[PDB]
């Protein structure tokens, strides 16, 4: 299966190591993915089902 | 880049002129010979609009008098990923290679082809390493955490990218560019962590950086030879290439240079000391000047009305007249006392030696006297005495002991010929017996 | 955009159909005779039945022997061989003499061949083999973008494959004719497997798996001498590297030269192949050595020997190679029997203005009306090629000044900056040390 | 059959009658009638195969039959007899020396005839099977061939089961086994099998499958010169050198070996020597050395019969400071026999270039020939020669299929000859570079 | 005791911290000035700023240039590198004078390289190859690893092996109980020896018996290298050093000299320039000495024109003993000292002044000293007469046939008959010469 950005749909060339969300560059990293409450990865996560 | 310190021509830094390819009196380490480096701008701007190929430059002029200066200032004021062959007259006579072949090798070596490509890399410091292995190692799980300044990420790596990172060991700290093509992991160094060095990379990760390359028509010759592999542009043994494969390379490269995807590059191909190839040579070089693939050739020579060489008469540079048909001739000029003062400034201050207002003018005499390029040499021998008494600037009595101390040509024949018995002469008669 | 070097105004000869020379066509100005001449022997070669057809073109220096030998290859097109060679070329330091103007005279000859390439593409989706611990038959399905093809394989395509270490996904190239196999790399499909790998990731090709085209191979006999005399032996079709011994040129005997000739007329007899004879063109003949000289008389009475054209610029000299045979244009008696002479004459001011005005207008200059007489009077009074040199330096002289024309000022400070060889050596002979 | 229109294709063999006599116009050669005569009586002296060494000279003027003279000696020699055209100038070479470059050029031209008798199974196999033993030390197996008209088998031996495992066979490819010499060869797979495989390879051909008979019987004979015996026993794969030349200073004693078992083959009936011709085309360019080892060499038992060409008069010898006649050095000129070529008068020129222009498709008119015969007698016969060819292209330039005189005085206008251009030269040396390199390129002052 | 063959004497200039000569000091008399010219020279080389700085030494036969050279050598010391050379040895019948004279150029310059180097060394105890599932396949070697236990000194290790390693490994022929030696750098392997932990005097080889090497298996040990320019340049041309196939191969053939190329010289000089920003190598230029000057013909005068002008090349120091000689490849021009004015213009001469009596006596008495040879008064005033009557080297020549005239007459000391007969059995150039006018067969 192709892996795509869980931020955002698009192609998803990263994943962090922390939370184990897919982003596709560093300005979707530094904005969403890093600075993100915990339980939100739990649920992005949830889409795809891999919580 | 590329340090060495002092040289000959060090000091010039190009040719000195404005935007009206006008010449300055002193700029760029280059002073006189106004009209010679008005035309050697004219013709670095025939090399530079790329549109002319195959035209001969003559220098002439006096010994040491602003010649390879020339060459070394339209190089300087070239730029890089433009080719410059500086090949000398004696260089072509090779025991593995014909006088033809090492002129086409050495003319091919000045046309460039400027390929512009695209290429993805990987680079961050990496942070943690995680192979598992089993028992006998044929089936492999990899966890490699990297990371730059602005990213983190954790890849998944397969036995491929785990038995390349188990060669050229990377542990964790260290900073590594990762081809994913290739498969080739360089070691940048480690990142800054006491607990060589080189600084964590910043930005994105999977990065798209555009690469530019300026490939020689000869490189791509030996390359398309089937005989010899592309070792042959080190080990220099090319050993006479055919000549299908210079048309075959002439149509591939007519080929690309349509569709946009190569560029021609022409350069500047100095053979320095010009005299010293044969008529052979000679018609060589006016049959290879009408081609397309030819870069402009600039030719030195300091020899007046002189014998051509394989041959039994006597021509004007040492060039037969067809050759000189197709050359177009810059003249260069002996020099005054105050163009010579500033070359021996110039130079002084090149090689950080401080110079009395007394020393500079016994050198400008000395050299209006002998010659510029002994005074060139005294400087270094005397600053060497200079600091032999613990001196730091040169005075007058250091090049006075200089020139006591070394012998320039005029000195030397006046005391070879009040002694010519002691010496050798053409017919091998000597005298070593003090007596008598 | 475009380079001009000494040349390429020279679009071919400029002859009607009659044969007839105009003054001014093709970029020839002047020179009908020598024209007509060239056009003469255009049409001998043409005609394709003589062999060791030898002419000599003779003249003063920059009168236009190179032009007419180009504007000949012009005339005779691409698909005739062309073999432009200067007389210093043949002395090699691996092989004699002799040898390389036997592979000069076989490089102009050439062959036609009508040859079918066909191609097969795609990403393998389907690799079984099929044994009897030897392969039998291997089925492979290529697919792409348009479809899919399955192929049977002999087991000498497997053991490509194997050496190309071919798995299911990877796109690859197989060519069948020759059994070339190429893989290019593994599909997007299979580009998520893993995060990060060592595998290069191609698309799928947009086009049909099955591609078929027609080319024609245009190859000399001195190529397949070449190929089939390699003195340590044959390489592959993909190496970097080369072979560890020196490969160096070798005298090739007659026995190899005389079954290549066998080999050809067998294939020409079956209509594959279509002889092409062609044109060596030695520059600067007056310095062959006479024993080049002696063995080109042998040379020229082949039955394969193409037509030969040399050009030469010597008056009353001495034949090289020797010390008082004293020949016209450098060429010994005996040889020049067995050529055609073809004067080329001097030009006028008329024709070195035209010239010059020809060059002016294809290297994209605009030049005045009264700077193109003074470069004509400059043409009369040093030299032509030092007026079509000069041209450059007039032209970036006038950029310089924000210009895109070429006044007399910028004539006179181009003939101020670059001198001709007249006036270098009346430099030369007035001063003291070296000039 | 790769040949165009040569200097002299017209020739085939002297004209000679059954009485050593020549005609006067037959076989393509035309006069010389003393010169074909001693010729024929050379060729004799070749075709008898009991003199050898003798040294032959061929002296004359330039244009006037040397070179056509030996052409037609190795036309009327006929085929599997050796004979070897060299220039002078092909024996001064960079990877031998001149004595070894002179010995292969004399050992190329004596051979031996080698006659053997093949009886080749040539064809199509059906089926081969391989019965892999539980020993293993011996395998047999039963050969499947065919042709489009029968089919046998064959049972066959060891050698045979890994000698077709070698170059394999993949049942239907076309192959050839002898049956008393063993041997075999791939010629490659059938045209039957031509849509099996979708894609063909590099190491396959496809050929079609033989007719007829199964097993042929024919007698083949091989001429092998005694170069090629030497360059195949100076090394392990000699072949390789013999193609491309690379034989490199044979030594002396595996050349005595070889004609000692030479002559044992001679004496057992193996093989009968036939010698032949060694034509040196201008042998004016040798060097002393050479010469002394052609006097020298001349003497073997195993040596041709030399022909040598000259045109130079009383000439410096290469290599040394004085004259000598031919170019020749006098111990050389002693052990030789001069054939003298005559120069032509108008019929002799007329009816070669009669020749010359029937032997080029070439249609000239009677005063067009009457011209062209003025111009080969005023000028050489070459520069006609060559003036009928362009003439013709300029005749079909002009929309006409024959030769009239205004071609000719087209072709005369248009080309030059020597004494014309001689003459432009002397007017207008100042615009030619002359021997001091001095030249006039500006045509004003 | 030892050996003493023409020089040896010498030991360096002989200057003081002023640079100021004194008479008889380092084994050198008289030559004041040239010898202050060469300590001058020998402070611009120990500058280490200069780059093509060519000088020139002018003199008879027997006047001191060579022992000038050797004196700069010796003055210099062993770590700069020294190319002594003659005039006749750039003419190589397997390449070109042209790159015979820009490899003794790089020859002279010389660097010293800080090197670390990780080594794998200790006693093998261990020897299992792994084999693959198809050895046959026709691509992939036959095993896949190699299991190599070593055990050194306070440690042991297990190392799993790449083929290409196990190559290098088998060529040295190291069996189980060899101490080794494996260098990551190259892959090369050196077998040191069989282990001395079991018995000794049941071999038949002569080997080497080595304790177990101190320290852990795996070794990172930093080691000072000294090499120049065309050290890097012959192994980067002809690459023996690897473990592929090229490599191998390469120290197969037969070595042949080939022509470097510029872009070769230029790729060895940007890594030798890296090597230098990061700190762990040294530029050490030095000295090529082109003795007999005179014998270079045009072509090799002309490039060394071309080469002077370069940014790497060392300091040159060239001798002649030609007076207006016409350089050799030519056939009209008349220069000094056999060498071009163009050549001339770049040089500082040096001029060689020849001995007095005096200098020539003290000269013999030091030689005499240095060979070991008792002379008296009479016959070194003998020799020294002697000496300025024929030559220098005819008296220096005849000190060992005098010493073993005196020892064959069971005598220490030289006397004026040993002079004598050394006199009447050996001759000079000039009564050779005056025997050869006086004969009628040619002698
Ligand atoms: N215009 C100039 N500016 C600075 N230095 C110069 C100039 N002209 C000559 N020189 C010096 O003169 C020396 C000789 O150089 P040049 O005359 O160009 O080569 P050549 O001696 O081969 O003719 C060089 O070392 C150079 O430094
Ligand atoms: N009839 C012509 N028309 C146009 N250009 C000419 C003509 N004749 C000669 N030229 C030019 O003059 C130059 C003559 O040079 P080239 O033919 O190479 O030497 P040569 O004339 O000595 O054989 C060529 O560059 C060619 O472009
Ligand atoms: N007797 C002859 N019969 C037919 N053709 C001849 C005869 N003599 C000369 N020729 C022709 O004249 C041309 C030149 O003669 P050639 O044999 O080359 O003279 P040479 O032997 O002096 O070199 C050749 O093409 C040849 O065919
Ligand atoms: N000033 C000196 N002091 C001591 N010994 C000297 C002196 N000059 C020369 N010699 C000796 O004389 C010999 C001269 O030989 P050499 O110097 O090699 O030849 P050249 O003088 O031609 O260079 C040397 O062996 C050297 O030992």
């Amino acid at each position: 299966a192709k892996k795509y950005c869980d931020v955002t749909g698009l192609k998803g060339f990263y994943k962090s190591p922390t939370n184990n969300i897919r982003y596709h560059n560093a300005e979707i990293y530094q904005l969403i993915v890093k600075p993100m409450a915990p339980g939100v990865d739990q649920e992005y996560l949830k889409l795809r089902g891999a919580n | 880049k590329s340090l060495s310190l002092i040289a000959a021509h060090s000091h010039i830094t190009g040719l000195g002129l404005d935007e009206n390819l006008q010449p300055r009196p002193t700029s760029e380490g280059m002073v006189g010979q106004l009209q010679a480096r008005r035309a050697a701008g004219v013709i670095l701007k025939m090399v530079q609009n790329g549109t002319i190929a195959g035209r001969a430059v003559l220098v002439a002029g006096p010994p040491s008098t602003g010649k390879t200066a020339l060459a070394m200032g339209v190089s300087q004021s070239l730029g890089k990923d433009v080719p410059f062959t500086a090949i000398a007259g004696s260089e072509i006579f090779s025991l593995e290679l014909s006088k033809t072949e090492a002129l086409t090798q050495a003319f091919r070596k000045s046309i460039g082809i400027k390929i512009k490509e695209e290429t993805e890399l990987i680079e961050g410091e990496v942070v943690e390493i995680q192979i598992d292995r089993s028992i006998t190692g044929g089936h492999k799980q990899g966890k490699l955490t990297i990371k730059t300044t602005d990213m983190e990420t954790i890849y998944e790596l397969g036995n491929k990218m785990i038995d390349g990172l188990t060669k050229e060991k990377v542990l964790a700290g260290d900073v590594i560019s990762i081809d994913k093509a290739s498969g080739k992991i360089t070691k940048l160094g480690r990142s800054f962590a006491r607990s060589r060095f080189v600084q964590c990379p910043e930005g994105e990760l999977q990065k798209r950086k555009t690469v530019v390359h300026t490939v020689s028509l000869h490189e791509i010759d030996v390359i398309n030879s089937r005989t010899q592999g592309f070792l042959a542009l080190f080990t220099g043994d090319t050993g006479e290439i055919r000549s299908e494969v210079r048309d075959q390379i002439n149509t591939k490269v007519a080929e690309w240079k349509e569709e946009g995807k190569a560029e021609i590059v022409p350069g500047v191909l100095f053979i320095d000391e010009v005299h010293m190839l044969d008529i052979e040579c000679f018609s060589f070089i006016n049959r290879a000047l009408e081609d397309e693939f030819a870069p402009i050739v600039m030719m030195a020579t300091n020899r007046g009305v002189s014998k051509t060489r394989g041959t039994n008469y006597k021509s004007p540079h040492g060039l037969p007249l067809d050759l000189l048909d197709r050359s177009i001739i810059i003249t260069t000029k002996s020099y005054n006392e105050q163009e010579i003062k500033t070359i021996l400034s110039i130079r002084a201050q090149e090689e950080e030696v401080e110079l009395s207002s007394d020393a500079l003018d016994l050198l400008t005499k000395t050299g209006v006297e002998t010659s510029l390029r002994y005074s060139s040499n005294l400087i270094s021998v005397a600053q060497q005495i200079a600091m032999k008494r613990k001196n730091n600037t040169v005075e007058v009595e250091d090049v006075k002991r200089a020139y006591l101390l070394f012998l320039d040509s005029a000195r030397s024949v006046k005391y070879v010929q009040e002694n010519e018995s002691q010496y050798i002469d053409d017919q091998g008669n000597v005298q070593i017996s003090i007596a008598k | 955009v475009t380079r001009t070097a000494a040349h390429t105004h020279i679009k071919g000869l400029g002859l009607d159909e009659s044969g007839v020379a105009k003054r001014v066509e093709g970029g020839f100005v002047g020179q009908i005779e020598a024209r007509e001449a060239c056009g003469v022997i255009v049409d001998l070669i043409k005609a394709k039945k003589m062999s060791g057809r030898a002419i000599l073109l003779a003249g003063g220096p920059s009168t236009g022997k190179t032009a007419l030998a180009l504007a000949i290859s012009q005339e005779l097109g691409p698909k005739v061989p062309f073999c432009p060679l200067v007389g210093s070329e043949l002395y090699s330091v691996e092989v004699k003499k002799t040898e390389t103007l036997m592979e000069n005279f076989r490089r102009a000859i050439g062959l036609r061949i009508k040859e079918t390439k066909e191609v097969y593409e795609g990403e393998v989706t389907e690799l079984t083999p099929e044994d009897a611990k030897t392969i039998s038959h291997v089925i492979v399905g290529l697919k792409s973008a348009k479809g899919t093809k399955t192929l049977r394989l002999d087991p000498t395509i497997y053991e490509s494959i194997q050496r190309e270490k071919v798995s299911i996904g990877d796109v690859i190239y197989i060519e069948a004719n020759t059994g070339a196999v190429k893989r290019v790399g593994r599909s997007d499909a299979y580009a998520t497997e893993f995060d990060l790998e060592t595998e290069e990731y191609v698309p799928l090709p947009k086009g049909e798996v099955h591609k078929k085209k027609e080319i024609v191979q245009d190859v000399t006999l001195h190529d397949l001498d070449v190929a089939n005399a390699r003195p340590q032996g044959g390489q592959d079709v993909i190496s970097m590297m080369g072979q560890l011994l020196k490969p160096k040129k070798t005298e090739i005997t007659e026995k190899l030269r005389q079954e290549v000739n066998k080999v050809v007329a067998k294939y020409i007899d079956q209509g594959v192949a279509e002889l092409i004879p062609g044109v060596l063109f030695i520059d600067e003949v007056n310095m062959l050595d006479i024993e080049i000289f002696t063995y080109l008389n042998k040379a020229l009475e082949s039955n394969i020997a193409p037509v030969v054209v040399l050009a030469s610029n010597r008056g009353m000299t001495t034949v090289r190679g020797t010390e008082d045979v004293i020949s016209p244009h450098g060429v010994p008696p005996d040889l020049i029997d067995r050529l055609l002479i073809v004067r080329t004459l001097p030009y006028d001011k008329d024709e070195i203005r035209t010239i010059i005005e020809r060059r002016a207008t294809v290297e994209r200059l605009q030049v005045e009306s009264s700077a193109l007489d003074l470069l004509a009077t400059m043409g009369t009074e040093t030299s032509l090629r030092y007026a079509l040199q000069l041209l450059a330096p007039c032209g970036i002289l006038a950029q310089t000044s924000n210009r895109k024309e070429i006044v007399v000022n910028d004539v006179n400070e181009a003939k101020l900056l670059f001198l001709d060889a007249k006036r270098s050596t009346k430099i030369l002979e007035t001063s003291a040390n070296y000039l």
